[PDB]
């Protein structure tokens, strides 16, 4: 097991320890779509 | 108080031909985002961490750079693309460069000047504006003096350009001379003369106050 | 079904480049024609990230020598690949006595034989070859030093007192062979930047892979 | 489609308060950050404020942290923007952008000006001239408040050959000429009219273009 990135979004240096974990909020409603990636292992993205 | 300077301000493309414009930092930049702004219209984007495109941008487009000197490469240029265009820096403070008026080079044309009388409306309320318009002339650059009756004078004087044509893309210009009443029946003859780069002598238009 | 490819010989296998050696006539480079290449594995590019995976490894290598002129031509010149073993001196000249001794291995071969090869053991007098060291050998510049770690020196030279009449290039491959390894560590994500320690760019440090824009938009 | 369309602003005096909004559309708001940015008279791109995807953390620059306050409703899918004690340099075209950092998506803006004068209706005064087959005819509409102003000339049917040149701002009033091109079979064999029309103060004037 080893940490997927999912939320590789931010590039700021500083903020790279936040591609390791996203959030979820009060101010989410029900319903809404909190986060979506696709299941490519060797493909760029989250995976790699 | 990261600042960025784009140079140059202002350039033109033949077109056809490459186009290279840069953006500079103060200090060290972890990447670099560019945008797009038409007349009217608010800014579009562009290229994002330096070397991707937007989804609608061409290929003809490209991103480069590195620490502190990053730029924005066309090859080749096309009528379509002349906007303002502008970096953005992540890093700090988030800030925007001052941009590049990108335009489109044609063969130079000499304007069609015109010259105009004040109203016999404005006189009635103690004010006269003589106004000088040259249309449709290329390149921008310009210098245009009015010489009341052998004089030349600047005080006064309002210079308006248009954006670039979107049909034959050469710009116009419009002169205002707003003088006093008094001060306008105190001369004789207005004229504006246009020098440019077309011609060789400037491109005169004269009346003189006494005939209407 | 199988699996034979994902085993640590199938990974390391294949002969890679990690040498080559330039013997001009005219020149600042080899001026003696004679060169000494001190062993290193890292000379196939791909190889460090891929070795670094793991903390310890063992094996033994096979070189497989490949020489010619610049163009990839063929000549009758005769050559010495000598190889000094760790703690053994390296000639410093084209006449350096070390040339000659015994305990030095040496292999000629002609420029037209087909390549040379030898098999090379595990060295090390540790029981391992450890890429990581942390600590010192009894702020430092010898941090992260384990010489241990040495497989030794190879010196070539034109056969002959006078230098040669032709201009060459020697390449030497190195399939890695018995491999055996320990202690499983993360993938070096950051650029390397030199050949001894793990330093990086800490102004240029990039988020290991393709970044997007939100985390809802594919 | 992603729409963001922003609300409010106007002529404000100096030290009022003013409140904008932004409201979205066709992408899942919540799950985004949203910022402000200004335009200062079509140059200068100034960043002013950043909200988080929730209500979570706000972000401001030097410039405005104290007086701006960025604010969200994530049920109708709408920025805020409220700025009290608004000064001189506050005058500018506000943009929402959506944050993904980059922003994508720009919206048309509003438009605020920070000012003490008057709203002025304009003055509209002929341009005819006191000898070839083209006529160039123009309207110089004088110190009016604020801005925009728009002349149509006959009702659109003259599109084709109008030069419109921006409003030049000097005595805190604005002063610009439009001109138009007609050929001499037109005029002034038929009615020529440009068309003035200025909504701050909901003033229209019309023009004939009469043969001096």
């Amino acid at each position: 097991e080893t940490i997927l990135e999912v939320n590789n979004v931010p590039t700021n240096a500083t903020s790279l320890m936040e591609r390791l974990r996203f959030p979820v909020s009060a101010q989410a409603g029900k319903g809404e779509l909190c986060a979506v990636f696709r299941a490519d292992p060797g493909r760029n993205g989250p995976w790699q | 108080d990261i600042v960025l300077t784009q140079s140059p301000a202002i350039m033109s493309a033949s077109p056809g031909e490459k186009v290279t414009m840069t953006c500079s930092a103060s200090s060290s930049v972890s990447y670099i985002h560019w945008y797009q702004q038409k007349s009217g219209t608010s800014p579009k984007r562009w290229i994002y961490d330096t070397s991707r495109l937007a989804f609608g941008v061409p290929g003809r487009f490209s991103g480069s750079g590195s620490g502190t000197s990053y730029s924005l490469t066309i090859s080749s240029m096309e009528a379509e693309d002349a906007a303002t265009y502008y970096c953005q820096q992540w890093s700090s403070n988030y800030t925007f460069g001052g941009g590049t008026n990108l335009e489109i080079k044609r063969a130079d044309a000499a304007p069609t000047v015109s010259i105009f009388p004040p109203s016999s409306e404005q006189l009635t309320s103690g004010g006269a504006s003589v106004v000088c318009f040259l249309n449709n002339f290329y390149p921008k650059d310009i210098n245009v003096k009015w010489k009341i009756d052998g004089s030349e004078r600047q005080n006064g004087v309002l210079n308006s350009w248009t954006d670039q044509d979107s049909k034959d893309s050469t710009y116009s210009m419009s002169s205002t001379l707003t003088l006093t009443k008094d001060e306008y029946e105190r001369h004789n003859s207005y004229t504006c003369e246009a020098t440019h780069k077309t011609s060789t002598s400037p491109i005169v238009k004269s009346f003189n106050r006494n005939e209407c | 079904h199988s699996t034979a490819e994902t085993t640590l010989d199938s990974f390391f296998s294949r002969a890679g480049l990690v040498g080559e050696i330039d013997l001009p006539l005219k020149g600042t480079t080899n001026p003696n024609g004679y060169a000494n290449w001190d062993i290193d594995i890292t000379g196939y590019a791909q190889m460090r990230r891929k070795v670094e995976l793991f903390t310890y490894m063992r094996f033994d290598a096979e070189f497989t020598f490949v020489a010619c002129t610049p163009t990839g031509e063929v000549v009758p010149q005769l050559l010495q690949y000598m190889f000094v073993p760790p703690g053994a001196p390296k000639p410093d000249s084209r006449e350096s006595l070390a040339w000659q001794t015994a305990t030095n291995p040496s292999v000629f071969v002609k420029l037209s034989d087909p390549p040379a090869q030898v098999s090379v053991p595990f060295m090390s007098p540790a029981s391992a070859y450890q890429w990581f060291y942390d600590g010192y050998p009894t702020k430092d510049l010898e941090y992260g030093a384990m010489p241990n770690n040495m497989m030794g020196t190879f010196s070539v030279r034109t056969v002959g007192t006078s230098k040669s009449k032709y201009p060459l290039v020697v390449r030497i491959y190195m399939r890695m062979k018995h491999v055996r390894a320990w202690i499983p560590r993360p993938m070096r994500n950051q650029n390397y930047l030199f050949k001894a320690n793990p330093n990086y760019a800490g102004n240029s440090i990039k988020p290991t892979g393709a970044s997007r824009t939100a985390i809802t938009t594919l | 489609e992603v729409k963001l369309v922003e609300s409010g602003g106007g002529s404000v005096k100096p030290g009022g308060s003013l409140k904008l909004s932004c409201a979205a559309s066709g992408f899942s708001f919540s799950t985004y950050g949203m910022s402000w940015v200004r335009q200062t008279p079509e140059k200068r791109l100034e960043w002013v404020a950043t909200i988080s995807g929730g209500g979570g953390y706000t972000y401001y620059p030097d410039s405005v942290k104290g007086r701006f306050t960025i604010s969200r409703d994530n049920a109708r899918n709408i920025l805020y923007l409220q700025m009290s004690s608004l000064r001189s340099g506050d005058t500018a075209m506000y943009y929402c952008a959506r944050r993904v950092y980059y922003f994508d998506y720009w919206g048309q803006g509003t438009t605020l000006t920070v000012s003490s004068p008057k709203t002025t209706p304009p003055s509209v005064y002929p341009l005819a001239p006191a000898t070839n087959s083209m006529v160039t005819l123009g309207c110089l509409v004088k110190g009016y408040f604020p801005e925009p102003v728009t002349v149509t000339w006959n009702s659109g049917s003259l599109s084709s050959g109008v030069h419109t040149f921006p409003a030049v701002l000097q005595s805190d009033l604005y002063t610009l000429s439009s001109s138009v091109t007609v050929p001499s079979s037109t005029w002034p064999s038929e009615t020529v009219t440009c068309n003035v029309a200025h909504p701050a103060s909901s003033t229209k004037v019309d023009k004939k273009i009469v043969p001096r």
